[PDB]
């Protein structure tokens, strides 16, 4: 059974290594079960408050330093933020290139985050040596497609490689793993920790060409510079060779996709099959991505491929349509001034207040988002049930072929295990469409080129700007006044996953996650990591 | 066998683009950096340790025998004795202080960490600052936001090979900052020529034609970008949109408004 301890009292870990930003995390254990949870971010650093007064243009050049992981998403957030304000439509090709940009964001995140951030929280390095190259190379016949990087020659190299480096002394960023001399949380065999190995190494190389892909349409990465009020700048990819090497890169990510990052994420299910059971939270919401009209939020909302929607105490029969009115953020149990509870957006405040470190009235830089007095859990696990529940052909499919391999219910899939398994779901299904959305843009392109709309600065106006980010929903809010910048606000997905209780003291969906965690290590609790890795963790975002 | 020079890479006040820049490399890939020619010892970002067996293997590399290189990513927030910024319950202009004290060379990876960075910008609510102002010391600053994975991975080996290079006024190695980006631009030509576009949907932008009317800062910004590209495919301005100048000090208020000259 799982891995247990009797220890009662209290573990802090601070930093949480492996997410973006400064997080510390303190719970109560009782008899190896955490009792009582707390997600604290630790910097503040105040684009909202920045942003006052300055031009509404210049808006998504401060925002998207919101952020460098999930880079793009605030700038795109911001333009439509902006162009929603105006009133203008962008044209169907600015609608297309910014859509695929957040494609190629969507495989160059997850791609990392499973290889780089999470995985080390389930596979064992060091025990990678103690492997046999060949009983792998098998193995590895046995729970992924066929390649030449599997063979026992190239888990050989890998070995060597990796042999060498412990053999140094010098562990470098593995000194002091949580894995060192063996953990009962550890569940992988040696043969299957090999393969992650040599597969983490290849994947730093391939998320080189996912970012590659991405600076094609985007200019650069991290940080794209090619959107602008009423559509995309870069007329240059709209064009046959440029869009012809983005195909043949994503196609190179996609195979990468599908023939290591999947069977890596299934094996490794396969192996914590209780992790089914435990990190799961009740309430999910998504405005939704990949819109075939973006005219306007709510024609966003209406048209996202990836649907949009609300779903409470898991009921998968009852998908509610987002009510952005209904959204707000509570202040008071975070670093804030009082009196700043319950504002929508529209009218947010931002007024920085801190107390002392652990102050269980104000633990957190984070507000708390909170939708018609509940918290929301957001992010591929929230997209996927709602995707699920409304009968999406591409994610019924898929999330059928994963409840068929693993063989669960679909209710395994309220969990940690769940939520790290939705990012690889729809990580494929983007892959399947890149093909038919790049066609789309190129036909179109060839066509008429005409990329950037007509609008005019209004004297006084407000607008919304709706995404769904790798991390889950995403909104930036703007009141224009005297044709400034009035009121900015940012509701990121790590606000709505992370942030701190709510005004009534309800904990937030990683809080909630977190109780019933078993710690079979106190002094290495991994299973802390696990369930806030999953929800991949991005404070500079949460916080901004 | 060989040992390999000890890195010490600390993350405050920033937004990670910077750690992202940096495994952008290929030459070398970054796996082949940190495999055989540095010991990356401490990252927040993928390193395996946490809590306190990370605050451990930081203590373990401040006190390496053969010493230790710093890299800082992000500015300092000041206000309230630090505390608007804190790793590990301690204040991140103190653990920099205290990492910076015994460094063999600091490296500032960033517009952040070298001049403050967007958290700097008016009203700077958090009281930010850059490094060597926040420690007085000076600093090799490798800026942009975020600066191109060539010229950090450059700077590095460089300074762990040949030594401290030729810096600029603002700290800058005139390696890789010593030409303007305008200098280097491919539009050049429409801007001897007076050839502006006057929007971004309007003909002479289809065309190519310069974007100074538009706001590119590339006249006044020092960086290489039309030289070296980005990702090996691409610069802002290939992408038709003009240069932030992102690589100066305070950009954020100098450069603005981004879509004018005023
Ligand atoms: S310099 Fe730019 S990219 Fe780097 S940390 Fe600062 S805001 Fe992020
Ligand atoms: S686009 Fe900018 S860098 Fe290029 S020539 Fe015109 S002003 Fe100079
Ligand atoms: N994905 C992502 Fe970043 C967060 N949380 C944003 O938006
Ligand atoms: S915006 Fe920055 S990245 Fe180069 S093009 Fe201008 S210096
Ligand atoms: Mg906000
Ligand atoms: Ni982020």
């Amino acid at each position: 059974p799982t891995p247990q301890s009797t220890f009662t009292g209290p573990i802090v870990v601070d930093p949480i290594t492996r997410i973006e930003g400064h997080l510390r995390i303190m719970v109560e254990v009782e008899n190896g079960k955490v009792k009582d949870a707390w997600s604290s971010s630790q910097l503040f650093r105040g684009l909202e408050i920045i942003l006052k007064g300055r031009d509404p243009r210049d808006a998504q050049h401060f925002t998207q330093r919101a952020c460098g992981v999930c880079t793009y998403v605030h700038a795109l957030a911001s333009s439509r933020c902006v162009d929603d304000a105006v009133k203008v439509s962008i044209p169907a090709n600015a609608r297309m290139m910014r859509n695929l940009v957040m494609a190629s964001q969507y495989l160059h995140d997850h791609l990392v985050h499973f290889y780089h951030l999470h995985a080390l929280d389930w596979v064992d390095v060091t025990a990678a040596l103690k492997a046999d190259p060949n009983k792998a190379a098998k193995l590895a016949a046995s729970i992924a497609p066929a390649r030449p990087g599997n063979s026992a020659k190239a888990l050989k190299a890998v070995q060597d490689k990796l042999k060498a480096f412990v053999e140094s002394g010098q562990l470098g960023i593995f000194t002091n793993a949580y894995f060192l001399g063996g953990h009962k949380a550890y569940y992988l065999p040696p043969e299957v920790d090999l393969i992650a190995t040599a597969h983490y190494l290849e994947a730093l190389h391939m998320q080189v060409k996912a970012a590659s892909a991405m600076a094609i349409l985007g200019g650069k990465n991290p940080h794209t510079q090619f959107t602008v009020v009423g559509g995309c700048s870069n007329y240059q990819g709209l064009t046959k060779d440029p869009l012809a090497n983005y195909l043949a890169l994503s196609k190179e990510v996609c195979q990468f996709v599908n023939e290591c990052y999947i069977p890596d994420l299934l094996a490794v299910a396969g192996f914590y099959k209780d992790w089914g059971g435990i990190g799961g939270t009740s309430n999910y919401l998504a405005f939704g991505e990949f819109a075939t009209d973006d005219s306007s939020p709510e024609k966003h909302l209406a048209t996202s491929q990836f649907p949009s929607g609300v779903i409470t105490g898991r009921d998968l029969g009852k998908v509610d349509n987002v009510d952005l009115g209904a959204i707000y953020e509570d202040v008071k149990y975070s670093w804030y001034a009082p009196g700043g509870d319950g504002k929508h957006p529209y009218d947010g405040v931002t007024d920085p207040k801190y107390t002392k470190l652990d102050d269980k009235d104000h633990y957190s830089w984070m507000k708390a988002p909170r939708y018609k007095g509940k918290a929301m859990e957001v992010g591929p696990l929230a997209r996927t049930f709602i995707a699920y529940a409304k009968g999406q052909p591409d994610f019924k499919k898929v999330v059928d072929m994963v409840l068929g391999k693993l063989s669960v219910p679909a209710t395994a899939l309220h969990s940690t295990l769940g939520r790290t398994a939705a990012r690889g779901i729809e990580t494929a299904i983007v892959c399947a469409n890149m093909e038919k959305w790049i066609k789309e843009m190129a036909d179109s392109g060839a066509k008429d080129n005409t990329l950037c709309a007509k609008w005019e600065m209004p004297e006084e106006s407000k607008g919304v700007g709706l995404a769904d980010a790798p991390r889950g929903a995403l909104s930036h809010w703007i009141r224009i006044k005297g044709k400034k910048i009035d009121n900015f606000q940012l509701v990121v997905p790590s606000t709505w996953n992370l942030g701190p209780r709510g005004a009534q003291g309800d904990k937030s969906p990683v809080e909630e996650a977190l109780i019933g965690t078993p710690i079979a290590d106190p002094k290495r609790p991994v299973e802390i990591l696990r369930t806030v890795h999953a929800f991949d963790p991005c404070i500079a975002c949460g916080v901004h | 066998a060989k040992h390999r020079p000890s890195v010490v890479w600390l993350h405050n006040a920033e937004c990670t683009g910077c750690t992202e820049a940096a495994i952008r490399t290929i030459k070398p890939y970054i796996d082949a950096l940190i495999l055989d020619t540095i010991s990356l010892d401490y990252q927040e970002t993928i390193m395996a340790a946490a809590g306190e067996a990370a605050e451990a293997a930081l203590h373990q590399a401040l006190e390496g025998k053969d010493g230790y290189y710093l890299v800082v990513e992000g500015g300092l927030p000041t206000i309230d004795g630090g505390q608007w910024g804190m790793v590990a319950g301690h204040p991140m202009i103190e653990t920099t202080k205290k990492a910076a004290a015994k460094a063999k060379g600091i490296i500032c990876i960033g517009t952040c960490s070298a001049y403050g960075g967007v958290q700097k910008a008016k009203p700077n609510p958090s009281q930010a600052k850059g490094v060597s102002e926040a420690l007085g010391v000076k600093t090799i600053n490798i800026p942009g936001c975020p600066p191109n994975p060539i010229n950090f991975v450059g700077a590095v080996v460089h300074v762990l090979t040949k030594g401290i290079p030729d810096l600029d006024e603002n700290g800058r190695p005139k390696l890789f900052y010593g030409e303007l980006v305008h200098d280097n631009c491919p539009r050049l030509p429409h801007f001897e020529a007076s050839e502006f576009a006057p929007s971004f949907d309007s003909e002479e932008a289809k065309k190519g034609f310069c974007l100074y009317e538009l706001g590119c800062k590339g006249p006044v910004t020092y960086n290489n970008c039309p030289k070296v590209l980005f990702n090996q495919v691409n610069w802002p301005v290939q992408a038709g949109h003009p240069c932030l100048g992102c690589s100066e000090p305070d950009f954020w208020d100098t450069m603005t408004p981004f879509y004018e000259q005023g």
